[PDB]
């Protein structure tokens, strides 16, 4: 069909598509119109990603799919109604919830009654947290913080008490699994000052002050990833970019317990005489990268908190276009890079000098090689390289001034141009943003709560290392769907009578109307 | 105004009706001067009453804008837009004391000129229209000619041009983007050999791969990263004790850098006879190549000397 | 701290004024760029570097009587369907009902 | 299966010809037709008076949305099933409520809204007129803290339910035809009701924008009840009403901005702020500035002419509000002169002897500061101290001060500048003031709230600040990783042999990255570029431990001046283009709190100088005030139902109606011909 | 009370049912009832001519906001 | 700018600077041409005006009313 | 009066003031209804400058005055009408009072911009019409040649070059 009529069979699938998409259809003839609309507006999320033609109308019937689960959501009013959609499944597990979750309905969850339903699992067991003083909730959370491992030791050990039933709360668990975090830090923060050894040992031995204290810590930080990767697949693992950071880290920890243990077992002398590749000093800068990525995970946490939670998101939404723009930036570091590499590798000098490179305390063959120019050309963004690296030690007038109107051109465009574009480009993306950031922010929240909500992964960090039913669920689904299928319906064609328009054609309407009865009654009088 | 025709108002009320009622009646309407027309009379009107003369071209070319006007009496409404789009433009750019409302009509002629195209339903048709000269796609280059940017960014138009633009794989839209870039990679691997086989068996279905217009594009970026990679060899191997000596000595490198300006600045100079010159001038880039090309030429005529 | 800020602010206004604009300029520079790659004038890269006519306007200008007609129904129908009823219409439809009583008070 | 088959999944129990043509005969609206078939409907039994649409439509809801009353009383006088119809005539705005309460399953309405909510909630003034003269109650709403074992046990039965009905009792008591007619004081039951929202709002962060919308609808129908006055005797009688401007400081602690900054409002306060006065807004503005610096002068003498005789005619000057606020901001230049007189002129003292040149004019300031923030913190309420920025700048500088004078004194009477221990209670003494004159010379931002052009720009900035403190806390988040992981890898090279100057504040820069604090610092420093890249540079020949160093070091400016610092730019640009619509109304309101911070008697001495029959008049109040709010509740539904119908928009049930009307008359003529 | 009771505070002026018909009358612009209406207060009966809504709409401002030139006039002749 | 440089004062560049019955006639012309002037804006203003309107809620009103009118009208004669 | 009743004094005012902005009145009762929208656009905004408190509706008023102006303006359809107007005088003398008034909408009219570039283009027709590169090497070479012209007007003001000053663009 496409050979033959590319544009036909184009238009055919759009029409196709736009009628299975609208709300009355659904509401008539799908079986299960919140799995359909689910379905169909991932569908159509596919062909405007694969269709870049005709990509407006699939977007704006994905955004009417959505709009109509949401009214249909907003047309609940029990509370048992709720609990029998949210929990429905197709053969308290909320499967409703964990795959309109999953098809990405941002507004679905966003519902206020939605939000009601979760808040009151999140508090599980909680006579009126909300209802509290700021400051008796600050100290509140600190003591839960506290004792975060005797409630996991009695979990531990009796399960069946009510201390060990304390962390099933989806909200204490949530708190014991930052105080593990919190503390995990500590110990890094520790590490970094607690160490006052000679700091020469060739080998550098396990200390029993921090080490054996990060290695448990970071072993359950392996097996939690393991089984986040074994457990909902591994699109979702890669679609979260926080759990690509987890698993970098993770991987930097083994490699600096593996360097760690090399050098435990071989190579075991004043600490300037090492080589540049020790496997100690390797394992030091890999364990500070791990470290630098370890202590930004606190940001994942604030997606909580309803004060700067939509903050967070919001620069987590324009991060991307921030890359967006790097990548122009990218081109033009190279092409300005790779030309005054092209000027000034001629003048390569040595001399005996004590330091090469930018970072001396005089600057010195800055563009001398393409990494070293490219270095030296990103830091005079920051304005940390001076103006003394354009001239040449020699007395070549000609090359030093082209070689400065180069340099000065760059600066010119990556600190004028480019970034200012980047400031005006931020503006509107911000504005553009900063209405859906409040159903964002309650969407990633829900995300981390249905984290919490499951089973498995109760115990923290330290310790991670049939027919009759069905048929009466159905029944009850369906009669519940129905009713709200005709509240729908109903609403829907209310606001048809409310909404503020009278195009000409009504206008001509009343007035052939009024002729025909005139020319009725002259025709009988 | 005492200078409105019917017809005029008519156009102005943009009624098919009425317009295909009065225009039996047998109407003309007088034709307005050109965009620098300083002639016996247009340099005399000016003095008579200069307001009434701008009036009155407004009011001509509000008439000869509507969409009804351009569609009745015509015989290429298409063409009759673009060139009525392009004229508004240039005298919006002329008169300065109008431009918002010639710079209107010139929206809405495109605006009408993007409509009629989207009234296409077959791809038959769609062809037709595009090919249309007073695969080709003659119109279509009228249509980036005359600056229409509502006429090309149409979703049959762009259809249409993804279909010509994607050859004979009209599925690679149908790949993921996995197999779309490692397809483009593997393409720009073995370039010269497609290039190579095409200038020697073009019968073959590799002889038929580079006539696929995406992929003319791939081989030309790598052909351009070539180039560029080339360009960094020259510095990996800047070591022919140039670096010390006085006078200048061609490597291999360097004889396949001039081998490769001679090739720009040949497609240069087809582009200059086979386009025209006032377009090269028009485009940045061209500008930009233009530029890179005579540096380049006085880098090597330098070296030269 | 005055000029590079009043540039900042003149910027976010463009760059307010062009993104509305911003998908169809895109899809244009993309289709010229496409039909300069379209020709057979150079396929290689720069290393390598009459009743017929008559028949033709008959199929196009059948083409071009559908289009017409097709684009002339749509916008009769997107007229009749967008514009809102003002007041003078509400005076036509008082004028109808006003000689419908003067019509009956005359007959009667 | 190449094709989708569809069908009735939800099926209904449809209609027969008979009941489907008498449900189309109401809706064309024949008198006639419907009632032949009502009458065949009566004897025969074929058709069901109380027949049901497929959409849910019985022929008395196609009645009530048709709007009109001959099909009402003819299917009332059948007896046609009644259920929800009068709240769906309610809903409808008919004047047929009457007709539906005269008169002897699937709701789209909740079963918890009763009539009087409805009526509330379509804010109708006849309806609820109708249905109050009839006689009904709303349920009182609960305390908005109210844990009581109905609520909990509502809460655990059903919440939502609970929930739905408390959202919408407060939509049926915030709509301003119910104020107007029940609330004996429409004022104050205004303002209570918009303080009971806004905490609901902050109660209950599900429904936020419900509650924060009825809120700013109570505050909106205030706003408008004061602007229907027209006479300056009904507004110093609304003003005034205690159970002096008592209203006015009602209103202000209720946080009211747009009934505070509404324009007669402001036309009082600026009378009683420059009263007996030539007129200052009909002045020259160099005679203005002249006049200013003419009082400036005078402040002594006045302020003691008050201090021993306030029967003066120059003690009487002091006591005009403008008179004293600018004798009190005459006062504060004064004291802050005396501070730059103290910075420029006064050695190896170590016991360090007080200044008298200037230190002995001084204190009498600070002790006038302190009885003014101890007076103003305990008189005059609490928690709206701390809830005001500037007040908490005062509670700083005072303490300052007293830290600072507290440790001159203990370092005089119990104790070469060269030789001082670091800690000496003279150097803390000096930093201390150094900061305190810091926040006394930052003070001066609260004075230009009163003049008419920096005052929305000072609000503007006061309103993100606590953004800008928002921002700050992931800024401090992403400082503290970057620190701690920078602090990690350069620890153990830590060079301190023979330096003579270890940080970051010397010509070489060492030791930049050697400790916690230090890389705090170090990273801190390095947004304004004051630090320099050799800082990334060890004592040893090591070179991939430099580059990690070198290339986290450049990740962080990245993150902390590419990223944040420019996310800030947008993010204060989306901030401002919110506020700056309200900033003239925030600007009224802050300027009417500085006015009548100076109105009173508590307190009219300035800073440094101020350490030396019932029931019958009760009744005659509240008969003036209540003759007055029943004119003004008058005023106000007049305009509101003239202004209610000159904008509508015209939705199409009324050309529905019209065409049943038509149709109506067309039948009604073929059965009389 | 865990109830809130409703009452009018300000009640202002109250209408008779006759008086309410002509209104309603005056509304519907009705020749007849109208003036047969007036035609009856001419003498002694409990319509009043000067009728005045709670709401402030006299007959006389019900008809002008009711545009009817022959009820405007009808109200303006007695 | 171009109104302080059509002044014939300062025409030099700062190098070298170094009737009853006319009144009555052109009082006439500026009076009639601008009661032209007063008709076409307010033949525009009252053009403008029929359209680009709302109709809202008072309109209907009317609009029902007449019909209302009508119908009573209609009942009486017939 | 604003002793016993301030409020209502500054209603009265606002009212009365309302009453004589309305465009209406203006075109129906005023001799000048252009100088009657001048005098009462600066008597607005010096009234909403006097009065801090109901600026904006001043503010609104004398932006509706100006929007009556601008219109009014708009009405016209001939040279010799906007002739009539702008130097009618009891030289430009409306167009002077419509600068000191500052009439942004007046003075910015498409017709009177019409008339303002005719007369500083004195006698210099086909200059935008002309390439961009044509007319700078035209300003250039009178710019060039400036003491001539100058010299000129001051020794013979009646020779054409002595009459090439008198055209304002020359002059700029
Ligand atoms: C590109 N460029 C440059 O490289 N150098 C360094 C050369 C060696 O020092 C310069 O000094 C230099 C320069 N452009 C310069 O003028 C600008 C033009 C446009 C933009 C701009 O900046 C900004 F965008 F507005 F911010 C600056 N100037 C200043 C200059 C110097 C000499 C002369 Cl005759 C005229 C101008
Ligand atoms: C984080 N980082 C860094 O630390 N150093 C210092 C290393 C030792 O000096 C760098 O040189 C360095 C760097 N990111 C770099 O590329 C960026 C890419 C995108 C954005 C960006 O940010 C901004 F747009 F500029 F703001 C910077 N480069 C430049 C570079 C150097 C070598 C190579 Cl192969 C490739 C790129
Ligand atoms: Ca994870
Ligand atoms: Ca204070
Ligand atoms: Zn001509
Ligand atoms: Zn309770």
């Amino acid at each position: 069909s496409s050979d033959v009529d590319s544009l036909r069979h184009s238009r055919s699938r759009l029409n196709i598509y736009k009628a299975l998409a609208s709300p009355s259809l659904i509401a008539l003839s799908s079986e299960d119109p919140f799995l359909t609309a689910f379905q169909l507006s991932w569908e159509l999320q596919e062909l405007s990603k694969v269709e870049n033609e005709f990509k407006s109308e699939y977007e704006e019937l994905s955004r009417q799919c959505k709009q109509f689960a949401k009214d249909l959501l907003d047309q609940t009013r029990s509370s048992r109604e709720l609990e029998i959609i949210l929990n429905y499944r197709d053969d308290n597990d909320l499967a409703r919830l964990k795959l309109a979750i999953k098809y990405r309905q941002k507004e679905f969850v966003a519902q206020p009654n939605c939000q009601q339903l979760l808040a009151s699992r999140w508090y599980d067991e909680f006579p009126g947290w909300r209802r509290r003083h700021w400051a008796v909730k600050m100290v509140t959370c600190f003591i839960i913080g506290l004792l975060f491992p005797v409630f996991s030791v009695c979990y531990l050990i009796a399960p069946k008490s009510p201390l060990g039933l304390f962390i099933r709360k989806p909200f204490i668990k949530f708190i014991c699994h930052t105080a593990s975090y919190l503390t995990f830090l500590f110990l890094l923060l520790l590490a970094s000052q607690h160490i006052d050894r000679s700091d020469l040992n060739r080998q550098g031995p396990p200390p029993t002050i921090v080490e054996w204290m990060i290695l448990p810590w970071v072993l359950g930080f392996i097996w939690g990833e393991i089984k986040q990767m074994w457990d909902g697949g591994l699109q979702d693992y890669i679609h979260d970019w926080w759990n690509l950071m987890d698993f970098v880290m993770n991987s930097l920890y083994l490699a600096t317990i593996s360097l760690k243990i090399v050098a435990f077992v071989k190579y075991s002398n004043p600490r300037e005489s090492w080589d540049m590749w020790h496997p100690t000093l390797v394992a030091e800068a890999l364990f500070a990268i791990a470290n630098i990525f370890s202590s930004l995970r606190l940001i994942s946490l604030f997606t909580a908190n309803s004060h700067l939670g939509p903050l967070q998101i919001s620069l987590g939404r324009m991060l991307l276009d921030i890359l967006k723009f790097l990548f122009i930036y990218c081109l033009v570091l190279l092409a300005f890079a790779n030309g005054l590499n092209q000027l000034y590798f001629y003048y390569e000098e040595t001399k005996g000098l004590t330091c090469k490179g930018i970072r001396c305390e005089k600057q010195n063959n800055a563009f001398s090689t393409l990494f070293e120019t490219l270095q030296s050309l990103f830091w005079s963004i920051f304005g940390l390289i001076n103006l003394y690296v354009t001239n040449v030690k020699a007395q070549h007038e000609f090359t030093e001034f082209v070689g400065a109107t180069m340099f000065g051109t760059y600066n010119v465009i990556s600190l004028v141009v480019l970034l200012n574009m980047l400031i005006a480009m931020m503006n509107n993306s911000y504005q553009l943003i900063a209405d859906h950031a409040d159903i964002e922010w309650k969407f990633a929240r829900t995300k981390l709560w249905m984290s919490y909500f499951e089973e498995g992964g109760t115990l923290p960090t330290p310790f991670n290392v049939r027919a009759a039913d069905n048929l009466r669920r159905h029944h009850q689904y369906q009669e519940v769907m129905r009713n709200l299928v005709k509240r729908y319906v109903a609403a829907m064609i209310r606001d048809a009578k409310t909404e503020e328009g009278l195009t000409e054609e009504n206008f001509k309407e009343l007035k052939q109307d009024i002729s025909s009865f005139r020319f009725e009654v002259l025709g009988l009088l | 105004t005492m200078d409105v025709a019917p017809v005029i108002l008519a156009a102005h009320r943009n009624n098919y009706e009425i317009l295909t009622m009065l225009l039996k009646q047998d109407v003309s309407l007088p034709k307005p001067h050109a965009v620098g027309c300083e002639c016996t009379l247009c340099s005399a009107k000016n003095k008579k009453d200069s307001l009434r003369h701008s009036r009155f071209r407004l009011d001509i070319y509000r008439c000869l804008a509507s969409p009804a006007l351009i569609m009745l009496t015509e015989e290429d409404p298409i063409l009759r837009a673009f060139e009525l789009s392009a004229d508004l433009k240039e005298l919006s750019l002329v008169e300065v004391e109008f431009r918002n409302d010639y710079e209107e009509l010139a929206r809405q002629c495109k605006m009408f000129a993007k409509d009629l195209l989207a009234q296409a339903r077959n791809s038959r048709e769609l062809e037709v229209i595009l090919n249309h000269t007073s695969m080709n796609l003659s119109r279509l280059k009228l249509a980036i000619k005359y600056n229409q940017k509502e006429f090309v960014s149409q979703s049959n138009c762009q259809q249409f041009l993804n279909t010509v633009w994607f050859g004979q794989m009209s599925g690679y839209r149908r790949k993921p983007t996995c197999k779309k870039i490692m397809t483009v990679l593997t393409v720009g691997i073995f370039w010269p050999v497609l290039s190579l086989c095409y200038l020697i068996a073009p019968k073959s279905q590799f002889g038929r791969i580079i006539h696929t217009p995406f992929m003319k594009f791939i081989i030309h970026g790598a052909s351009y990263f070539t180039f560029l990679l080339l360009l960094n060899l020259y510095s990996l191997v800047y070591n022919e004790d140039k670096k010390n000596t006085m006078g200048p000595a061609l490597e291999r490198i360097d004889y396949l850098l001039i081998l490769w300006i001679i090739g720009m600045i040949w497609s240069d100079i087809k582009r200059l006879w086979y386009e025209g010159l006032e377009d090269f001038l028009e485009e940045s880039r061209n500008q930009l190549s233009f530029v890179m090309n005579s540096l380049y030429l006085a880098t090597f005529a330098l070296k030269v000397v | 701290i005055v000029l590079t800020k009043l540039l900042v602010a003149m910027l976010h206004k463009s760059f307010q004024l062009i993104a509305n604009h911003e998908d169809k300029e895109w899809k244009f520079a993309r289709a010229k760029l496409w039909l300069s790659y379209f020709d057979d004038k150079c396929t290689l890269p720069p290393p390598f570097n009459r009743n017929l006519k008559q028949k033709r306007d008959e199929n196009y200008q059948k083409v071009m009587c559908c289009l017409v007609h097709r684009y002339l129904t749509s916008m009769r129908q997107k007229m009749q369907s967008t514009d809102q009823a003002t007041v003078e219409n509400l005076n036509e439809l008082r004028q109808d009902l006003s000689k419908f009583r003067n019509e009956i008070r005359d007959l009667l | 299966r190449d094709r989708i088959p569809l069908r009735i999944v939800r099926a209904e129990s449809e209609l027969s010809p008979s009941e489907k043509a008498y449900l189309n005969a109401v809706e064309k609206g024949d008198y006639a037709s419907v009632k032949k078939s009502l009458e065949e409907a009566e004897i025969y039994f074929k058709i069901n008076i109380n027949c049901i649409d497929p959409l849910g439509r019985t022929a008395l809801l196609i009645a009530i949305e048709n709007e009109n009353l001959e099909l009402i009383e003819l299917l009332l006088s059948f007896n046609v099933y009644v259920g929800d119809a009068l709240l769906h005539a309610i809903r409808k705005e008919v004047v047929g409520a009457v007709e539906l309460l005269l008169n002897h399953q699937f709701s789209e309405f909740t079963p918890d809204i009763t009539p009087i909510i409805l009526a509330a909630h379509t804010n109708n003034y006849e309806i609820i007129k109708l249905l109050v003269q009839k006689g009904v109650s709303v349920p009182r709403p609960h305390e908005v803290r109210c844990n009581c074992v109905e609520c909990v046990s509502s809460s655990d039965v059903d919440s939502l339910r609970h929930s739905r009905s408390r959202l919408n009792i407060y939509k049926a008591l915030a709509s301003p035809s119910l104020i107007a007619l029940s609330s004996e004081d429409p004022f104050l039951t205004a303002f209570q009701l918009s303080w009971e929202l806004q905490e609901l709002s902050k109660v209950e962060n599900e429904f936020k924008s419900e509650y924060e919308e009825l809120s700013r609808q109570c505050k909106q129908f205030a706003k408008d009840l004061l602007d229907q006055t027209r006479s300056s005797r009904e507004l110093e009688i609304i003003l005034n009403y205690r159970d002096d401007l008592a209203r006015l400081k009602l209103a202000i602690k209720y946080r009211q901005k747009e009934f505070v900054a509404q324009p007669n409002c402001q036309q009082l306060l600026a009378s009683r702020w420059y009263d007996e006065f030539p007129g200052w807004r009909r002045r020259h503005w160099a005679v203005k500035m002249v006049t200013c610096f003419i009082i400036g002068l005078l402040f002594p003498v006045f302020s003691v002419c008050y201090l021993i005789a306030p029967k003066s005619p120059l003690g009487l000057f002091i006591r005009k509000p403008f008179i004293k606020f600018i004798c009190h901001t005459a006062s504060y230049l004064t004291f802050l002169f005396l501070l730059l007189l103290a910075s420029q002129h006064i050695d190896l003292n170590r016991q360090g002897p007080p200044p008298t040149i200037v230190e002995w004019m001084i204190l009498p300031w600070v002790l006038g500061f302190i009885w003014g923030e101890i007076k103003q913190m305990w008189d005059g309420g609490l928690q709206d101290y701390i809830h005001d920025w500037w007040n908490l700048m005062d509670f700083v500088m005072n303490s300052l001060y007293l830290a600072t004078i507290s440790l001159k004194i203990v370092a005089f009477v119990k104790y070469p500048r060269e030789s001082w221990d670091m800690w000496h209670p003279t150097l803390v003494a000096e930093a201390l003031f150094a900061i305190a004159n810091i926040f006394s010379s930052l003070r001066l931002i609260s004075l230009f709230t009163a003049n008419s052009h920096l005052g929305p720009l000072q609000i503007s900035l006061g309103r993100m600040l606590l953004d800008i403190l928002k921002f700050l806390f992931i800024y401090c988040l992403v400082l503290l990783a970057f620190a701690n992981g920078l602090n990690q890898l350069y620890f153990y090279y830590e060079e301190t042999k023979g330096l003579t100057c270890k940080g970051i504040r010397c010509e070489k820069q060492n030791n930049a990255f050697s400790t916690l604090f230090e890389t705090l610092q170090s990273l801190f420093w390095s947004i304004f570029g004051l630090i320099n890249l050799y800082v990334t540079n060890v004592k040893a020949q090591h070179e991939f431990t430099e580059f990690v160093g070198a290339t986290m070091f450049g990740t962080y400016n990245v993150i902390s001046l590419v990223v944040l610092l420019n996310m800030l730019i947008a993010m204060m640009n989306n901030s401002y283009q919110l506020i700056a619509d309200h900033a003239d109304i925030e600007w009224k309101f802050a300027r009417t709190k500085l006015w009548m911070s100076y109105f009173e008697e508590g307190g009219t001495l300035p800073t440094p100088f101020n350490v030396i029959r019932r029931a019958a008049d009760n009744l005659r109040r509240h008969h003036q005030y209540q003759e007055v709010m029943r004119n003004l509740v008058k005023r106000y539904v007049a305009a509101m139902i003239r202004d209610a119908k000159t904008e509508e928009g015209l939705t199409e049930e009324n050309f529905k109606e019209l065409k049943q009307d038509i149709s109506s008359f067309r039948f009604e003529v073929l059965g009389l011909l």
